[PDB]
């Protein structure tokens, strides 16, 4: 569960960072 | 130009970020432009990542270069498992492996001071072979990556 989180905490900052930065 | 998809021009970026991270930038010529546009943004999220993640970050030893591996690899299988590809995503593969970097200095059982070079390898490694054909389609570095996050 662990990577599963952090892999998805990383996803979601990329895609926020795609669409802004 | 072109080639910058190509396995040295990743591990050089790799490399250049975990010694800015590490506070150890090299004497010479010092990082290109690309480099210079990277460390930026990338530590930007990576600060960003390790607040977010705290309590979880807190929960895994990352012990040994090869606990590194496997967890970096472990964790962008499931970053990039839908297949989506996109430069915000990319720039969180250099922020995990400084989040790493910043780790194996505190918890490595045999700490050696060369880690950090296998470390970016396999970041290179990973980057180039899931992402690098996706990255030549969208100008490279010099011409998609730097000119979506250089100063305006």
């Amino acid at each position: 569960q662990r990577v599963v989180h952090i892999a998805a905490g990383l996803r979601r900052t990329g895609d926020q960072l795609e669409a802004y930065g | 130009g072109m080639t910058d998809c190509e396995f040295g021009y990743i591990y050089r970026l790799a490399q250049d970020y975990l010694q800015c991270v590490l506070q150890i930038p090299q004497p010479g010529s010092g990082p290109s432009k690309t480099s210079r546009v990277l460390q930026n943004v990338a530590f930007s999220v990576q600060k960003e990542v390790e607040k977010n993640l705290k309590s979880c970050l807190d929960n895994v030893n990352v012990v040994s270069v090869d606990t590194a591996r496997t967890l970096f690899n472990q964790v962008m299988e499931k970053e990039f498992e839908d297949g989506i590809i996109n430069w915000g995503r990319i720039v969180t593969i250099f922020a995990f492996e400084g989040i790493l970097i910043k780790k194996l200095l505190r918890q490595q059982i045999a700490p050696d001071v060369d880690t950090y070079k296998e470390i970016s390898y396999f970041v290179a490694e990973f980057i180039m072979n899931n992402t690098g054909e996706w990255i030549r389609q969208n100008g490279g570095w010099e011409n998609g990556f730097v000119k979506k996050f250089e100063p305006k």
